[PDB]
């Protein structure tokens, strides 16, 4: 199974006065624990 | 994350249809609903 999802910072989801005619969204950066790294080594890629 | 679907038309025990990976936890089913002019005890007694 994949992960099920990253946790959303609720805070960041929505806007301030949003009435009902708005959907429920959250904004890129509201979303976290997730991070990123290189797989490059020696000019390869590494790969599982 | 693989979902397995067995069936039998005739007699009781199953016999394996197909197996499909998904990659992700199924969590609800649901029967639809079924209408037709038919199916009902003042027209033909049937049933589903
Ligand atoms: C993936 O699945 C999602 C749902 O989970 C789909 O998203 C929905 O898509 C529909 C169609 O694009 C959105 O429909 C809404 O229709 C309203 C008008 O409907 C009447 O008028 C039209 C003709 O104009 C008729 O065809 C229709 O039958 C009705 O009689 C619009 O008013 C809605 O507008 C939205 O934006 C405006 C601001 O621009 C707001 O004022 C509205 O309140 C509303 O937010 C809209 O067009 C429906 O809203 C979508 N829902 C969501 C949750 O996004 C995806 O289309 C689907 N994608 C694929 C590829 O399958
Ligand atoms: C949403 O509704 C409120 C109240 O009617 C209105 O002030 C606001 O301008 C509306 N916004 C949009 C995007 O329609
Ligand atoms: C369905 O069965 C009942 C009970 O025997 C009977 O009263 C009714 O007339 C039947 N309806 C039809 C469509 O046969």
């Amino acid at each position: 199974e994949h992960c099920a999802g990253f946790g959303v910072d609720e805070e960041k989801c929505g806007v301030l006065d949003g009435s009902y005619n708005v959907s429920c969204l959250c904004s890129t950066d509201a979303f976290l624990g997730w991070s990123y790294d290189t797989c490059v080594s020696n000019n390869r890629c590494n790969i599982f | 994350g693989t979902f397995y679907a067995y069936y039998a038309d005739s007699g009781m025990p199953t016999t394996f249809l197909f197996s499909l990976y998904l990659g992700t936890l199924l969590s609800h089913y649901y029967v639809l609903p079924l209408t037709c002019n038919a199916i009902s005890s003042n027209t033909d007694n049937e049933t589903l």
